[PDB]
């Protein structure tokens, strides 16, 4: 129950578990944290519910909008299981 | 063939129900109108009895009018249908002993040693004879429903309207309602109509399948001719298969716009 | 702003009219018919048994109160003209003129005439009324016109327990708590020896304000939405149309008879 | 017969009939007139009846 | 018998005082417990506009058709007596005394209290209050305790409206052919009016015919079959009891404080 | 149109057993009960549920006297209304 995220080279690592009662220093701190970032990265995940699922996808927004673009790798299984429960649309970070 | 339904058509004031429909039944048969939830099922049987009159078209009950007679002379048409209902039509200000011969106080001629032996029996054609003195508001789900029966064969009718049976109850009372049918079918000789929606059940017992999509007739084949119709509307309303021609998805409302933003 | 402020009042202009029109041709499609005598006589104490009798634990317990509280009030306000002898002055003549088909309609059309429109309109919901139609015997006369006559005779016998509930039930404080027995407050009683006023006039009035009681109760209930919602719909807006319709014409009522 | 349009005609019969029979009821209130100065008439309020004996 | 006689009487006590004692233990828990002052703010609000506002159509629709009559009919009584301008003594003081909070709270039953128990009765049916309890809330603090206050203030607030119309209502008749002037009505109106006298009794009177109709209101809500013909039952249930709790409790509150 | 002929030791019914015609036959047959020995039916359109309870009460009266009855030249239509409403052996004897 701690979100240990850290951004030195130039990557967001999220560590902890991402639930729908921790969520408040990562979105308050959201406008000054992806200003140019590339890629992310995160390992030290466990389980992703559906409002912790909701965080992600409101920081492809905030980077679509900078000119670049953003892949993700290292996923879970819980990720894109839940992925292709609730349809997401083309429109957003793929399964790449 | 009882009733010759050609071009009826129901349209009430804000959503219409049929647009130039066609029924045949003949008699001696047990013909099924399935139907998915949502459709007049309910009113398609209304308009048999008289209760309510269609825009455009007419009912030929074996060469009579139904609604061109509503002086005086659709009563003696309406004693010999016995409509049966979903719910408990029986009333509950009288025990269930009063409910079957209640047609027969005010239309029969009886005397009252005579009426003990012509009711008490009717109730062993459905298997109540010992709840003869029970109140209606003791019964279940689906013992009340066979106390209809009984008051449905009060008058030996001939065009019997069972308006959507054994639908919600347990697969112990749905076992004995299918049987009935088919014992007043061959042993008294009365034609049956239903109006369900049960599948698997009412394809056993009946001799035509009348499918209604799209509020039209798309269906017209017996009961072993509807399983092997290449169409995609009358295969849809068979073993449970999700996508078809009507969707369970809304349709495109711009998802991109209200969840990011 | 000429035509879209009077397109929603077309909707609401329109079904008045046929909320009326389903109201007066109901009750005309009840009496007109063939007369029967023997038919509904036992059909006409069943429904007099819940309309009349069921009615007495409300009207009969209360009404006692209603004639306490006409002594309490009405003699410290005459306590520099008249307290013993105008005590028994205002009590019945308040009952007999306005209290009396008016607050006991209040009563009835709380039990009697709320639940009337419950019993109704339960029969269209399990589909009992559609049942009683597809036989040969009409719908219309064997829970309308049995219904109908039980309430129009049952007001005016109830009016009568109210009057006499008020009158004894204003005795307890005037033969007792400081007053005279007989000498000065049962004398003052009979000022109204006319068999015109307060007696013809009372009756009048507890007729007129029962049909349109049972009107509005045997309406509502035959008009509803087959469901759970509805019945609960027609119940409520039962006892409010039926309040406006005895203090409405309340008014009416009394400007030609008292004017 | 049809169900929309013979319901419109009762309605309109029952509410004028409740109109009516209204106006008719609230009857609680060629007239020659005449003039008559006085000096002091004192307590005299409108609509008072006239008696000749 | 007399072994037998009491096997019908004896076993309904057992359920009256099971009936009176899970109406204070639900009142008692819907009101002390957590003081939810943001939480229960909109709530507050949505339950004021179906019990004041929606009620507030009968009330000032009723309070000129009982000051027309009252007024009307007091002017007869008061013929050959020469007390013409003491008619503010008969039809403000009688609306204050008398009538006011007693015959608001019989309409109050009717349109608020009536539909208050249809409302609750409908969500047992869908077991609404049941999946309350799944969402780790308490149900008889967020369905019950908004609706208690929402009546509780609504009440004192309707009896002014029906008393300051029924007042206008009175001078509406009094003035309308009588031939009598503004300032003879208005004079013996200011007479034996002062604080804690009929304005301030008025109000004290009127608070506490506002807990116990929205008691049993909320409690016949609560205390239902959930089947069609429960709520059916429920709600001609709570106008009777009503009429039995205002009337029954005028005889007390008359004793103490005369006038 | 209801009509019977009295033969000795022998009953015969000639018409149809509606729930209507059944008028003259219900009060007349506390005199002609005791005079069966056979029941012999030939000329029969329909027999309901009405006119079965009928010829169920001139059984029992029947058996009081000392003597049994029998049935023949029952029709199949009479006999398959028996199996629906679960009548037993002794107040229908079939063959």
């Amino acid at each position: 129950e701690s979100l240990s995220w850290m951004q030195t080279g130039d990557t967001l690592a999220l560590s902890g578990e991402l639930d729908q009662d921790v969520l408040l220093p990562l979105w308050e701190m959201r406008e000054e944290a992806v200003k140019g970032i590339t890629c992310i990265d995160l390992s030290r995940v466990s389980r992703v519910d559906t409002g912790g699922l909701a965080l992600l996808l409101h920081l492809i927004d905030l980077a679509k909008k900078q000119g670049n673009n953003v892949t993700l790798q290292g996923v879970n299984d819980k990720v894109y299981t839940l992925a292709k429960l609730y349809n997401l649309p083309a429109d957003v970070l793929p399964r790449h | 063939n009882l009733v010759d339904m050609r071009d009826v058509s129901f349209t009430r004031g804000n959503r219409c129900i049929f647009d130039n429909i066609s029924l045949t039944v003949p008699r001696g048969k047990i013909t099924a109108i399935m139907g998915p939830s949502g459709i007049g099922k309910t009113t398609l049987l209304r308009l048999i009895g008289g209760q309510i009159a269609p825009d455009h078209g007419e009912i030929l009950f074996d060469g009579e009018n139904i609604p061109a007679m509503s002086r005086s002379r659709l009563y003696t048409v309406r004693k010999r249908m016995s409509m049966l209902f979903q719910s408990g039509a029986l009333f509950t200000d009288m025990n269930v002993f009063d409910n079957v011969a209640y047609p027969l106080r005010e239309h029969t001629q009886l005397p009252a040693p005579l009426l003990h032996s012509t009711v008490m029996m009717k109730l062993e054609a459905v298997g109540l004879r010992g709840a003869a003195k029970l109140m209606p508001s003791e019964l279940s789900g689906g013992m009340a429903r066979r106390a209809a029966l009984a008051r449905a064969i009060a008058l030996e009718p001939d065009l019997i309207m069972f308006d959507e049976p054994f639908v919600g109850q347990d697969p112990i009372t749905m076992g004995v309602l299918v049987k009935l049918i088919s014992e007043l079918n061959s042993a008294l000789g009365v034609t049956c109509v239903v109006v369900s929606h049960d599948v698997p059940e009412v394809l056993s017992i009946a001799d035509h399948a009348w499918i209604l999509a799209d509020k039209k007739i798309v269906a017209h084949g017996s009961a072993q001719a509807l399983q092997a119709n290449p169409d995609p509307r009358v295969r849809q309303f068979l073993d449970g298969i999700a996508d078809g021609p009507v969707p369970f998805r809304y349709p495109a409302g711009d998802y991109h716009a209200d969840l990011l933003p | 702003m000429l035509l879209n402020a009077l397109a929603s009042l077309g909707h609401k202009g329109i079904k008045t009219l046929r909320t009326f029109g389903r109201a007066g041709l109901m009750l005309f499609n009840a009496l007109v018919g063939k007369p029967e005598f023997r038919k509904h006589a036992p059909l006409l104490v069943r429904q007099l048994y819940n309309v009349g009798v069921l009615s007495m634990l409300i009207i009969v317990v209360s009404g006692v109160f209603i004639g306490m509280v006409l002594g309490l009030q009405g003699y410290l306000v005459l306590t520099t003209y008249s307290a013993e002898t105008s005590l028994g002055m205002l009590v019945a003549l308040s009952l007999l003129r306005e209290l009396g088909p008016v607050v006991a309609a209040l009563l009835f059309a709380g039990r009697a005439g709320s639940a009337l429109t419950a019993e109704i309109g339960l029969m269209r919901a399990t589909e009992q009324l559609s049942s009683m139609e597809m036989m040969a015997v009409d719908p219309l006369r064997r829970v309308i016109s049995p219904r109908f006559w039980a309430g129009v005779i049952s007001l005016p016998l109830l009016t009568v327990i109210f009057v006499a509930v008020g009158i004894w039930g204003g005795s307890l404080v005037g033969v007792s708590w400081k007053g005279i027995d007989s000498g000065f407050f049962w004398s003052a009683m009979q000022n109204a020896v006319d068999w015109r006023m307060d007696l013809v006039n009372c009756l009048i009035k507890s007729v007129v304000f029962a049909i349109t009681v049972t009107w509005i109760s045997l309406f509502n209930g035959y008009d509803a939405i087959p469901t759970s919602a509805g019945i609960s719909r027609a119940t409520t807006r039962t006892v409010v149309h039926s309040s406006l319709a005895v203090l409405g014409l309340d008014f009416v009522l009394t400007a030609l008879m008292f004017g | 017969m049809q169900t929309k349009k013979n319901e419109i005609w009762v309605g309109i019969f029952l509410l004028a009939a409740l109109l009516a029979a209204l106006f008719v009821c609230l009857k609680a209130a060629p007239t020659y007139t005449l003039y008559a100065t006085f000096d002091n008439i004192g307590g005299l309020k409108a609509r008072s009846p006239v008696s000749i004996g």
